[PDB]
């Protein structure tokens, strides 16, 4: 239940598929010992202690779903 | 990045995967990423070129 | 930490179906409570000196919800989870026109294939509207601040 | 939501509970570190699949 105006006429610009170009390998597995991508406790922090916490977490060393964005075609300006 | 989340999966007009029925959550950055707009709203396709 | 509260149209007739262990259609395909969180149920009625609320056309609930696979021989039962919604809600309208209404839709193979069907029942509008409130609390999900 | 433009790596996380969709980030608290911290509680009505 809101508002919002349409921008322009219903004529979308052309879209290509060139996923072969986007195929590349930049492996960055997450190192839990390096403290990457860990969900903090939601409302009860701690200090200077080692504690076991049960929750939602990722596996160590996952290649994941790496994606890359690219610019469109252009000739001059 | 831009995120699209939902609970229904279907095909487009040409049969390609990607259509999400009913209310859909969309995360989208704007203003060169300064703004982080989010909305769980109804989306409708366009029938143009 | 947080207070979550759902309101719905709930007349007195299926009040005995409000129990957690009850196997009625309300606990089957409509709504299920949280087993691990404290709960409260309130059944109330519209006061006569209160015109700020309206009433629905009729009460309606779902008595059947299951998934038909593409093999046309196997039917998967569905179970409502804690504060969750069945897929049959996506095909059942909010107001059911009459008792025995049957709703069907096509399921994509990425979502298991086959078809999703449901059946509902209607209860006539009495003299005064009765509704239900479900109160559930959370003690440590956020800052304790309500 | 506002995020100042910079060139510092950051983190983001998304999950769902019966309360709603919780969005966690490090831009609000740990700019030079990086950890999840609660900034958004989207009041979703349906489970995201
Ligand atoms: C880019 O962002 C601009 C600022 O955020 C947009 O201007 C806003 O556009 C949105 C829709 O895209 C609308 O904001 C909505 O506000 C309504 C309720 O506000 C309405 O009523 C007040 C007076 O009661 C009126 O002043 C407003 O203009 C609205 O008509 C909410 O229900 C929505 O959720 C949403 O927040 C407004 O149209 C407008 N608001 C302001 C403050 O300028 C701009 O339109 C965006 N770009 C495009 C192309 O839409
Ligand atoms: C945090 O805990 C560590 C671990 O015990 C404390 O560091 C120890 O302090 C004693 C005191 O002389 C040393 O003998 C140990 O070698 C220290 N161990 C380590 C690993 O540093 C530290 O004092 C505690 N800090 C606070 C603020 O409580
Ligand atoms: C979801 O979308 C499908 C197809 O557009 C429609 O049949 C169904 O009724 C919708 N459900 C809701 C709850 O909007």
């Amino acid at each position: 239940v809101d508002v919002g105006p349409d921008s322009v006429k219903s004529a979308c610009i052309e879209v290509d598929i060139q996923q072969t170009f986007f195929d590349k390998t930049w492996p960055r597995p997450i190192d839990v010992s390096k403290a990457d991508g860990i969900i903090y406790p939601q409302g009860r922090t701690y200090s200077n202690i080692t504690i076991t916490y049960q929750g939602l977490f990722p596996y160590q060393g996952d290649h994941g779903d790496m994606y890359v964005y690219s610019a469109g075609h252009a000739t001059g300006t | 990045p831009a995120f699209m989340l939902g609970s229904s999966v279907g095909n487009f007009s040409d049969g390609k995967m990607g259509r999400f029925f009913n209310h859909t959550l969309v995360l989208l950055p704007d203003g060169c990423g300064t703004l982080l707009r989010a909305f769980y709203c109804i989306l409708e396709p366009r029938s143009g070129n | 930490s947080s207070l979550i509260l759902d309101y719905f149209s709930y007349p007195l007739s299926m009040k005995s179906d409000l129990s957690v262990s009850s196997a009625g259609p309300i606990s089957q395909f409509n709504y299920k409570q949280s087993f691990s969180n404290p709960t409260c149920l309130i059944l109330a009625t519209v006061p006569h000196n209160l015109t700020t609320i309206t009433k629905p056309l009729k009460y309606s609930y779902i008595n059947k919800c299951s998934r038909l696979l593409s093999d046309d021989r196997t039917e998967v039962p569905q179970l409502v989870n804690a504060n969750q919604y069945s897929p049959c809600v996506s095909i059942v309208p909010s107001t059911v026109w009459e008792d025995g209404d049957y709703y069907r839709k096509q399921l994509s193979p990425l979502e298991g294939g086959g078809w999703l069907v449901a059946s509902g029942s209607t209860v006539a509008m009495t003299e005064q509207l009765q509704m239900g409130f479900g109160i559930t609390v959370q003690y440590g999900t956020d800052t304790n601040s309500v | 939501y506002n995020i100042t433009e910079d060139e510092i790596l950051e983190w983001f996380g998304i999950t769902q509970t019966a309360q709603g969709v919780h969005l966690f980030s490090s831009r609000y608290v740990d700019l030079y570190g990086g950890n999840m911290f609660q900034f958004a509680t989207l009041p979703v009505y349906d489970t995201i699949k």
